[PDB]
Parts: structure tokens; C-alpha cells; sequence
């Protein structure tokens, strides 16, 4: 809701935002913040890689 | 202006936590059988 408000204003949900929610929930809502969250849109299967990671 | 001469300064600078410095939160045929 934050988000499609900020979009509605033209402003973009800012990390003090998400500060708001730091963090919030099992995952880090402070992801969003990162840089690297472009790159990190295409690390696709990331999690069984992780698992498989053992193997090497 | 032509400005003949100019001084350089390299550094390790942009030293942060990874993360955007804005406030905001860092933005982000077919197969057919016969």
C-alpha cells in the first residue's frame, strides 16, 4: 500500500520508509534498500544453489 | 576557457554499506508433439 501510495505521488517508498518496517517480517524488508537489488532480480534459483552448494 | 593544467586526486573514496545513497529505498515458439 506504502508503495502504490508513493507511486499515486510520483515518489519512490524511500529505505526510511521501509525503516518504518525495518527489517520487517521473516524476510528483511531492508533488502529493498540494497544496491545490488537489480543484479539480484536475475540470481534465479538462488536457494537450491545454496543447498547444492555442499557438493563443491 | 582553455584551463591548461589541471591536478588529480585518486583515492579510495565511495566507501559505504552497499546500499543507495538516496533516501528512498534502493530501486531494484513451443514445443508441439505430432
Amino acid at each position: 500500500l506504502k508503495r502504490q501510495e508513493a507511486i499515486a505521488q510520483n515518489r519512490r517508498l524511500t529505505l526510511e520508509d521501509l525503516e518504518d518496517s525495518w527489517d520487517r517480517g521473516i524476510p528483511r524488508i531492508n533488502t529493498l534498500f540494497q544496491k545490488d537489488r537489480h543484479t539480484l532480480a536475475y540470481d534465479k534459483g538462488w536457494r537450491v544453489r545454496t543447498d547444492f552448494k555442499q557438493y563443491q | 576557457d582553455e584551463t591548461y593544467g589541471v591536478n588529480v586526486q585518486f583515492e579510495s573514496d565511495e566507501e559505504e554499506g552497499d546500499e543507495d545513497v538516496y533516501g528512498e529505498v534502493r530501486e531494484e515458439c513451443t514445443l508441439s508433439a505430432n
